Formats: structure tokens, C-alpha cells, sequence
């Protein structure tokens, strides 16, 4: 149904406010906020959101506390001031997906339309993208397990339309723009290996742990496609790609001729002014 | 007609083998060679200005 | 300005806004897995950028 979503940083800075208005009490649980957006178009666009007092139990996980009057009053007044945005779903700040999320999401599945779920981290130490759109749809399983709520990962992007780019750029004054060239390219080409190294290294360790020490079926069926796609590149002998290395290396030669020739053109004004300025300033100094 | 370059091909007498091939990237060596020939005059004129100002 | 003046304005940013919003904006200019759109341009250098190299020349 929905291919991609658009999440503005305003809601995540509202999660910064979720971490600001705590009051130093010692709970810091998965505070659930009422996510708002535009479900009209096929693409989802989050503009702003708000929160609702949400408290769980220490031992029992099935305890969840929501509010209907606060949702209808905040949504009623928010719709009165801005009717272009309506309820879409919710989101929790907890890093782990608990079992009670089917009951928490089930309320906004009954009263509200199909709600999207977003899992983020309480500490911004994760290098990866903090936002993951999880659609709440029921899927048929091939093994015969009963139909239940399944959270499929929907791709997400963090973009601002008109003003939040200006506000973020003015508040930071440290981040740089695209700036195609040497630095913005070589930084990605340096740290990219760590950007994949922390993800893969962080995932395959617990993966290999759950291979031998795993039960409660983790959908082992998708592991066959995992190792299949991993074995779709069986160390090609590079025999056919030699001519492609001749093409890319020939373009490399083109960049060699462009650099040497163009820089040789740049040497004109320098290697002329260095003489005509020094000898004339010297002969005319005294 | 191959000497007239109306199509891609080449004949043979000993074996009679027909080969058809083409070279699409024609606009690379032309622009590169023109940049080399045009830059030759730049470096030579630079050596004329420096050779004039020195000796 | 008569009977109508103004006041100065300063800002404030803690480490949670600095790292969350900084990494959020860098990620907003980066990819999902950060390895997706690299080979796109690495292999577009042979198909699309060649036109930009010929026009550049």
C-alpha cells in the first residue's frame, strides 16, 4: 500500500522534549507519543505530533495506560487550529519491541486507521537511521502459524520542506552542505567502512548467537533467502570485467590528461607573474 | 562499399571470415586530442613570453 | 524606535540536541545503510557522467 514515508525532525526533537520534561524521576520508560501525519496521499508525511501520559507495570508487561479524552481533545483542538493534518499512528522511544505493542497498537487500529509504528533509541549513540517505519498489517504465513499482527519495515527518509532546513542550519552552524569535491567525498569514503562495519558486525554476532542458541521460531524461512542472496556473488573470477577495468581505467586516463593539461594551463599566470612582478618590482623599487 | 564506409564489415580471401564491429565513443579522443593540440600553443606561447622576458 | 525598543536574543543547545540533531541531519544527508547510493554513482561514471565529462571538455 505505502512504499515510503517522510518523517520531519520536528517529531524527533519532540522526543528530545520527551527527554527534557522528564523531571529527573528515575523512570525513563517507553513514553508513547501520538504520531500525526497526512494519510491522504500514498506517501506519508509527518508534520508534528504530541504525547499522552503512558505508564506501564514493572513486572507485568501487558499493562498499558492510554487516554481517549486527551486524544480527542488534543486532536480536536489541533484539528481546529490546523485541519490539514489528522491522526495516523503512534511511536514509542523504547529500543526493544515488547509483546504489549500489539495491544497498544490495537487501540489505534480499532479507533484510528492502520497505524504505522516507529522504533527509535533513547540514546543517540546508534550510527544508523533512528527511524524505522513498521506498518501494522496482518500477513499470511506459509508454515501454518495463525494470522497475527506483523511489523514489516517500510523505508523512511528525514527531510524538511521549507523552514526546518533553515532553522536547523542556523542552529547548528557546524554541519556542511553537499559540497561536492574532495572533503565531502573522501569523508564518506573513509568512514563508510565503519558505517557498514558497525551494522554488519553488530548484527551477525547476535545472529550467529541465535543460530545455535535460538528457539521460538524466528522465521527461519527468510534465512534461506538471506544466505541465498549472500551466495548470489560467489567470488566472480573477474575474467569478463577486465575490459570494464580497461574502460574505467581509460576514464582514469582521461582524468589524468584533464588534470595535467588543465593544471598546466593554470601554471601560466603563476609562472609568468612570478617573474614579471618580481623583476619589475625589484628593478623599480630603488 | 566498405572502403566507402557505408556499414561495418570486412572481407577475407583465405578464410572468408566476416567480422562486424563498431567504436561508439568517438567524441572522447577528438575532444582530448583537440585539448592537447590547443594546449601545445599555450605552453609554447608561455615559453615565448618567458624566453622573451629572460633572454 | 520612540516608545518601542527591542531586546537581545541568544540560543542554547545541550549535548542531546547536538548529537541527536547533528547525527539526525548528517543522516538526513546520508543513506539508509550508507552503502546503497555509492555504487550508483560509481557505475554512473561510465554511463551518465561520461556526458558530463564530454560537456566539461
Amino acid at each position: 500500500a505505502v512504499q515510503k514515508v517522510v518523517v520531519h525532525p520536528l517529531v524527533l526533537l519532540s522526543v528530545v522534549d520527551h527527554f527534557n520534561r522528564i523531571g529527573k524521576v528515575g523512570n525513563q520508560k517507553r513514553v508513547v507519543g501520538v504520531l500525526l501525519g497526512s494519510w491522504q496521499k500514498k506517501v506519508l508525511d509527518v508534520s508534528n505530533s504530541f504525547a499522552v501520559p503512558f505508564d506501564e507495570d514493572d513486572k507485568d508487561d501487558s499493562v498499558w495506560f492510554l487516554d481517549h479524552d486527551y486524544l480527542e481533545n488534543m486532536y480536536g483542538m489541533f484539528k481546529k487550529v490546523n485541519a490539514r493534518e489528522r491522526i495516523v499512528g503512534w511511536y514509542h522511544t523504547g529500543p526493544k519491541l515488547h509483546k504489549n505493542d500489539i495491544a497498544i497498537n490495537e487501540l489505534m487500529k480499532r479507533y484510528c486507521p492502520n497505524s504505522v509504528l516507529v522504533i527509535i533509541d533513547v540514546k543517540p549513540k546508534d550510527l544508523g537511521l533512528p527511524t524505522e517505519a513498521y506498518i501494522s498489517v496482518e500477513e499470511v504465513h506459509d508454515d501454518g502459524t495463525p494470522t497475527s499482527k506483523t511489523f514489516e519495515h517500510v523505508t523512511s527518509e528525514i527531510g524538511a520542506e521549507e523552514a526546518e532546513e533553515v532553522g536547523v542550519e542556523h542552529l547548528l552552524r557546524d554541519i556542511k552542505d553537499t559540497t561536492v569535491g574532495t572533503l565531502s567525498q573522501r569523508i564518506t569514503n573513509q568512514v563508510h567502512g565503519l558505517k557498514g562495519l558497525n551494522s554488519k558486525l553488530l548484527d551477525i554476532r547476535s545472529y550467529l548467537e541465535k543460530v545455535a542458541t535460538g528457539k521460538l521460531p524466528i522465521n527461519h524461512q527468510i534465512i534461506y533467502q538471506l544466505q541465498d542472496v549472500f551466495n548470489l556473488l560467489p567470488d566472480v573470477s573477474l575474467q569478463e570485467f577486465v575490459k570494464a577495468f580497461y574502460l574505467k581505467t581509460n576514464d582514469q586516463m582521461v582524468v589524468v590528461y584533464l588534470a595535467s593539461l588543465i593544471r598546466s594551463v593554470v601554471a601560466l599566470h603563476n609562472l609568468i607573474n612570478n617573474k614579471i612582478a618580481n623583476r619589475d618590482a625589484e628593478k623599480k623599487e630603488g | 562499399m566498405i572502403l566507402d564506409k557505408k556499414f561495418h564489415g570486412i572481407l577475407d580471401q583465405g578464410e572468408g571470415v566476416l567480422i562486424i564491429f563498431d567504436e561508439p565513443p568517438v567524441d572522447k579522443t577528438y575532444e582530448a586530442a583537440l585539448e592537447t593540440i590547443q594546449n601545445m600553443s599555450k605552453v609554447v606561447d608561455s615559453l615565448y613570453n618567458k624566453a622573451k622576458k629572460l633572454t | 524606535n520612540r516608545h518601542y525598543y527591542s531586546i537581545t536574543i541568544n540560543y542554547r543547545k545541550n549535548e542531546l540536541e547536538q548529537k541527536m540533531l547533528l547525527n539526525l541531519h548528517k543522516k538526513s544527508w546520508m543513506e539508509g545503510l550508507t552503502l546503497q547510493d555509492y555504487s550508483e554513482h560509481c557505475k554512473h561514471n561510465e554511463s551518465v557522467v561520461k556526458e558530463m565529462l564530454e560537456l566539461a571538455k
